[PDB]
RNA sequence: CUCUAACUAUAAAAAUCUCUCUUCUC
RNA sequence: GGUGAAAUUCUUGGAUUUAUUGAAGACUAACUACUGCGAAAGCAUUUGCCAAGGACGUUUUCAUUAAUCAAGAACGAAAGUUAGGGGAUCGAAGAUGAUCAGAUACCGUCGUAGUCUUAACCAUAAACUAUGCCGACUAGGGAUCGGGUGGUGUUUUUCUUAUGACCCACUCGGCACCUUACGAGAAAUCAAAGUCUUUGGGUUCUGGGGGGAGUAUGGUCGCAAGGCUGAAACUUAAAGGAAUUG
RNA sequence: UUCGGGUCUUGUAAUUGGAAUGAGUACAAUGUAAAUACCUUAACGAGGAACAACUGGAGGGCAAGUCUGGUGCCAGCAGCCG
């Protein structure tokens, strides 16, 4: 009636059958060929640290017309170089040139968010201290 | 090729109950098939059932009265241990009050609560209903 | 476009590759 | 989506059949997508039946007929106004339009 | 010409406009050559060849061809990159000329 | 409640288009 | 000649048409249909030979020998590739004459390879009913093809009968079709795409958003063309189906 | 009869009173191998009870503003639509 077997005796191959199907999926493919550990920016991490190499701007899509302010970042566990968005209104100059920056995942699982192109982090710490306490004046950069 | 008959059996009932009549032709008429009937002559599901000779696995003949609402069959004829036939029950009958999984035990082919009346279980059968 | 002349600019592409190859197999 | 359940071939059982040419445009279009048209007339119109009559010898004449299937292509059929284009509901109707007289 | 421009805001401005000079980083600059995905190229006047993006309120707003002069702000932290910000339409262009805000080997004229 | 007849038959050329889309509750 | 209209081209060495004929190669018109056969491609002049096959009839024989199928295999349209044969038509390339702003495209005239074949390859098609196969049941109406039953039936004519051909009724099998929803679907619609939340007759293959991409790589087949197997990185908020009003 | 006593209650006011209590300190003792710490408890320890609760959000999904000022497809926000 359907198209898998029904005997009492099927179970082989209905196991490689969803075996062989699960593949089909992204998550379990990526799960099982380990691609996050090889082929992503960060090898099943959450946040990386870095060292800015330049300060650069990038403009947005189509129905979003600005210029959203990024830095590109020199990863330090591996050497790999990925741009990353420093998210709030004044917080562009609080991170200077060549200082770590911790960089963390933007949310939308490894995928560019909204109107951003080309960018996949965001950026959480700076010079050890974190944007967020910088942006309220909470604390200061230590400038070192 | 025919390979469960009691499915065909119970498939004709359905489709000559659905239709609103009140008899159905099944063509094998196998042991199985009479007890499954004879079930239900015993709860009531079914009317006044007969074996016609043909010296070549005869036929039956069943008379219904609208009381039935659905045969079936599990075709795979599942180990069901003594304690998987409350969610058997649950996964196929549609009320606790009434509904009957008819599975054969060592003891014969019986209704699932003579069965655990019996504190007995084997293998399923089918379900009415 | 059409899938055909997908295909065929493919073809064509396989084409200069696999010369390229036999000269320098 | 299906605009035709026969598919518009009328061939429902043979996989392949033998494609004629169109009468008009040369299409090579298999023969049951080749909406034919038999075209069986006189081979003198009615304006010059008088005409032949007067002026022929073998009084009461015959006048033999001309016979022609045509098979023309789609395009044509639709453009040379063999063929129109109907209604959703009235593609149904396969009987010929009604007998043109009587 | 069309029916586009009755839905426009018929921002007539035609009378002559006050032109608007430099100020601290905006700066003059000529269109070099045009590019694609809304982009043009502008040598500034001061031997550069900033890339200078097609920019808001000037997209689809005003429309600009090779050979134009151009103000254009520029970006402290990237120095290579810029935004068109508003384009004189050849009268006040002549003005700066002679004023000499730009270098005048640049001489682009009908 | 009784029937099977009439018929035709034209194809010149015609490419392209920019903004900007905005709440429905007694 | 030909065309929307022209021109290229052939022609008083008499072309275009006109009568007999002769040569070559291809094709099998009209009959030709909601008709037939076949596993699918496909199959249409006559006759003979060769073997094969479905359907029906059977108070014949064996008694589960069966259904679907990874591995393996046979055929597999057109096009294309090696050679040998032919060489009519039509016609990729090409040659031009037109149309255009351009036209090495569509209209036209020539025109190789090919089309047609004997061997050897190729294994791909919108190879479509875009509906896997076997099995059961469910609803009304006619027709149609093959077979078989009965008619106190009708013309047939060989005096009567036997056939055959029809007419009426029934049945089996096949390509199909009309109506309808009382069932199913997102609907278009389907008598199967029904008997599926009242979910299980057996069984094989395939799909998990779009693109990248049926791409690269690695195998494997092929002389070659290419076939089979076949991802990811990355990017994207849609792509898509049916139908409603403009 | 307009009322209106508020006849019977429930909130809002930088008005205003009397209480209770720890979070902290700390005689002790218990605790512990010895000490912290906890349980108990002297003596202190609440008025703005400054002994002061943040973290996110207020278009939709999704509870809560079409209030005020600022910027004007900038700055920026926005997991998605925006
Ligand atoms: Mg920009
Ligand atoms: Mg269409
Ligand atoms: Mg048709
Ligand atoms: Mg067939
Ligand atoms: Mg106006
Ligand atoms: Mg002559
Ligand atoms: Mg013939
Ligand atoms: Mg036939
Ligand atoms: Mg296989
Ligand atoms: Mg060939
Ligand atoms: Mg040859
Ligand atoms: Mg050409
Ligand atoms: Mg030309
Ligand atoms: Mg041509
Ligand atoms: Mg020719
Ligand atoms: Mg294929
Ligand atoms: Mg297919
Ligand atoms: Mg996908
Ligand atoms: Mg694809
Ligand atoms: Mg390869
Ligand atoms: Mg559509
Ligand atoms: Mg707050
Ligand atoms: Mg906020
Ligand atoms: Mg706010
Ligand atoms: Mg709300
Ligand atoms: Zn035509």
């Amino acid at each position: 009636g359907k198209g898998k077997p029904r005997g009492l005796n099927s179970a082989r191959k209905l196991r490689v059958h969803r075996r062989n199907n699960r593949w089909a999926e992204t998550t379990y493919k990526k799960r099982l060929l380990g691609t996050a550990f090889k082929s992503s920016p960060f090898g099943g991490s959450s946040h990386a640290k870095g060292i800015v190499l330049e300060k650069i701007g990038i403009e947005s899509k189509q129905p979003n017309s600005a210029i959203r302010k990024c830095v590109r970042v020199q990863l330090i566990k591996n050497g790999k170089k990925v741009t990353a968005f420093v998210p709030n209104d004044g917080c562009l100059n609080f991170v200077d040139e060549n200082d770590e920056v911790l960089l963390a995942g933007f949310g939308r699982k490894g995928k560019a968010k909204g109107d951003i192109p080309g960018v996949r982090f965001k950026v959480v710490k700076v010079s050890g201290v974190s944007l967020l306490a910088l942006w309220k004046e909470k604390k200061e950069k230590p400038r070192s | 090729t025919r390979t469960s008959v009691l499915a065909d059996a119970l498939n004709a009932i359905n489709n000559a109950e659905k239709t609103g009549k009140r008899q159905v032709l099944i063509r094998p008429s196998s042991k199985v098939i009479i007890k499954f009937l004879q079930v239900m002559q015993k709860h009531g599901y079914i009317g006044e059932f007969e074996y016609i000779d043909d010296h070549r696995s005869g036929k039956i003949v069943v008379q219904l009265n609208g009381r039935l609402n659905k045969c079936g069959v599990i075709s795979p004829r599942f180990n069901v241990k003594i304690a998987d036939v409350e969610k058997w029950t649950a996964n196929l009958l549609p009320a606790r009050q009434f509904g009957y999984v008819i599975l054969t035990t060592s003891a014969g082919i019986m209704d699932h609560e003579e069965a655990h009346r019996k504190h007995v279980s084997g293998k399923i059968l089918g379900f009415v209903y | 476009m059409r899938a055909k002349w997908r295909k065929k600019r493919t073809r064509r592409l396989k084409r200069k590759r696999r010369k390229v190859r036999a000269r320098s197999k | 989506p299906k605009k035709r359940a026969s598919n518009g071939r009328n061939k429902k059982g043979r996989g392949h059949v033998k494609p004629v040419r169109c009468v008009n445009c040369s299409r090579s279009v298999p023969k049951d997508k080749a909406i034919k048209r038999m075209a069986i007339r006189n081979i003198v119109e009615a304006a010059a039946i008088r005409d032949l009559s007067e002026a022929s010898v073998y009084a009461e004449y015959a006048l033999p007929k001309t016979y022609n299937k045509l098979h023309y292509c789609i395009s044509c059929a639709i453009h040379a106004r063999i063929v129109r284009v109907r209604s959703r509901t009235d593609r149904r109707i396969r009987a010929p339009p009604q007998r043109p007289r009587f | 010409g069309g029916k586009k421009g009755r839905r426009g805001k018929n921002d007539s401005d035609g009378p002559k406009r006050e032109l608007i000079y430099k100020e601290e980083g905006q700066e003059y600059a000529q269109i070099t050559k045009m590019l694609g995905n809304g982009r043009v190229e502008a040598s500034c006047f001061d031997g550069n060849k900033r890339m200078a993006h097609i920019r808001g309120k000037l997209r689809k707003k005003v429309w600009m061809g090779q050979g134009d002069i151009i103000l254009v702000s520029l970006r402290d932290f990237q120095d290579d990159q810029c935004d068109v910000v508003h384009k004189y339409n050849l009268d006040e262009a002549r003005t700066l000329k002679n004023q000499g805000e730009l270098p005048e080997n640049a001489k682009i004229n009908e």
